[PDB]
């Protein structure tokens, strides 16, 4: 379950193996965090 | 392409084919109206949305209906044959 | 109107539509109760796995 | 947000028109002329070049984390 | 007879003698629909973080048209299992980049983009991008991308004279018919007439058109995915398939 650091465009990278208080990255103190795109291939038919 | 057959007789046909669009039924409605003893032929597409055609053909009963669309698609072979000899030598 | 399906499949009016979905983990008064996010294994109104 | 590939009207290729004829409509020159000379003569292409936005340019520093 | 008028790039014009105007009808409907040309049927996304969705950027491959001239012969039509395989890995460094066509590395190296000046998508700072596409050849019926010509024309063949000398004929007709030299209207370009009769409108004695009953004009313009001869070609061998299994058909029932 990575996350990604929304300070700027795609700080980083997160793991859920991470714990600290409330929802933060210990790179910065910003309070807000994404869900990355998970690596699977993806098929997207072109209509 | 399925194709199926109604109201056949010796001088009025009626045949619907599923899988052709405007394309062959007016290429089949002009050789139908040029090959003699073809009294009225003509093709309709019932809906657009669903790509089947149906293709009438009424005879002054010299010929047959059936034969008369089999000489119509001859017609349109010759054509198509003479048209890729003709683009092949430009 | 009647509209070309050509550029429609080229991408004439093509558009995308986002709708939002968001709650928030309420603690209500109790003893370290709270709704915690975790996927569902047993409990009561079980929709299905 | 970003040129489309062909003219909707016919399947003509225009992406590729749109950075030539932007610079050089931005350099100085009539987009008449332009659009004449690059290869593009019915007005639905010309519709397609003359009247584009490029919203992509913006929408590179607003995306999505992902 | 077919009768050359001009080939510029990507552009044939001819002039058909003695064909119905249903059969020229037809060729250039199955050049548009019945003629097969590769493009992109799926793409797999490993990665994507440009600010094009996944749908959208499908889509801009799918319209990509990749030259398919010998393609034809050595990949099986859909009617029939053989799919290209086209890669798209990059990623910009600290500055927005504007991917292009010709950075489409290809499995097969005679099946390349018409043109690398398509730009595909443009990417942010630290946006990387990386799909696999799956050509299928196709034809335009199913969908039109597969379509080989971006305009097919059929028009009458025109035949214009000039009935003495007016001034006001050069300067109404919206084509270049009709030139006005040493104080005389002649006609310089019989064939770029298209019958609007505003040429007759304004000046109805000055000038007669009529319409040629037998000759018709057929024009096609390819995007470059196959050569306009050979997607006249393709589409009459696909309206003679067509024919002949119908025959085949009828015959059967009969
Ligand atoms: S373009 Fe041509 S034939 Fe008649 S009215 Fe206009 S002249
Ligand atoms: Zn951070
Ligand atoms: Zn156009």
């Amino acid at each position: 379950a990575k996350y990604r650091c929304g300070k700027c465009w795609k700080e980083l990278d997160d793991d859920q193996l991470k714990t600290l208080p409330g929802v933060r990255c210990p790179y910065c103190g910003y309070r807000i965090i994404y869900m990355v795109r998970k690596p699977t291939v993806k098929i997207v038919k072109a209509i | 392409m399925e194709i199926k057959v109604i109201k056949e007789e010796q001088n009025y046909l009626e045949l619907q084919i599923d899988g052709e669009e405007h394309t062959i039924g007016n290429l089949l409605k002009g050789m139908l109206l040029k090959v003699p003893g073809v009294k009225f032929a003509a093709y309709s597409l019932p809906h657009p949305l669903i790509t089947s055609i149906t293709i009438k053909i009424l005879t002054d009963g010299s010929i047959s209906a059936r034969e008369a669309l089999i000489k119509a698609i001859e017609l349109a072979e010759n054509y198509a044959n003479l048209f890729i000899d003709e683009v092949k030598k430009i | 109107i009647i509209m070309n399906k050509s550029s429609i499949e080229r991408g004439m009016y093509r558009s995308t539509f986002f709708r939002l979905y968001s709650t928030e983990e309420v603690k209500y008064p109790g003893g370290q109760e709270d709704k915690i996010i975790t996927p569902e294994a047993g409990v009561k109104g079980y929709k299905g796995k | 947000m970003i040129i489309p590939i062909r003219c909707f009207t016919c399947g003509a290729v225009v992406a590729d028109k749109w950075e030539p004829f932007s610079n050089r409509v931005m350099g100085g020159e009539d987009p008449e002329k332009v659009l004449t000379e690059l290869g593009v003569n019915r007005y639905c292409c010309r519709r397609m070049l003359l009247s584009h936005v490029n919203i992509i340019r913006e929408i590179i520093h607003y995306t999505r984390p992902i | 007879p077919i009768s050359l008028i001009e080939r510029n790039g990507l552009r044939l014009r001819l002039v058909l003698e003695n064909y119905p105007l249903e059969f020229v009808n037809s060729i250039r409907r199955a050049s548009i629909l019945y003629v097969p040309v590769m493009a992109v049927d799926e793409v797999y996304f490993i990665e994507n973080n440009s600010p094009l969705y996944d749908e959208i950027l499908a889509h801009r491959l799918a319209l990509v048209p990749f030259v398919s001239d010998e393609a034809l012969e050595h990949y099986r039509p859909p009617e029939e299992g053989c799919y290209n395989r086209v890669y798209l890995d990059v990623e910009a460094k600290d500055q927005p980049l504007m991917i292009y066509s010709r950075d489409l590395k290809s499995e097969d190296q005679m099946i390349t983009p018409v043109s690398g000046a398509i730009p595909i998508v443009l990417l942010g700072s630290k946006q990387k991008i990386s799909l696999e596409a799956r050509l299928r050849l196709g034809y335009g019926k199913e969908h039109i991308k597969y379509s080989p010509v971006s305009v097919s024309i059929v028009r009458y063949y025109p035949k214009v004279t000039v009935l003495g000398n007016c001034e006001k004929a050069v300067e109404v007709c919206p084509e270049g018919v009709f030139a006005m030299e040493n104080n005389k209207l002649v006609v310089k370009n019989e064939l770029s007439c298209i019958l609007c009769e505003e040429c007759l409108k304004y000046c109805a004695g000055s000038v007669s058109i009529e319409s040629v009953e037998n000759k018709f004009i057929l024009e096609i313009e390819s995007v470059g995915s196959l050569k306009p001869e050979r997607i006249l070609i393709e589409a009459s061998k696909s309206l003679l398939r067509k024919l002949s299994e119908l025959k085949s058909k009828l015959e059967a029932g009969k």
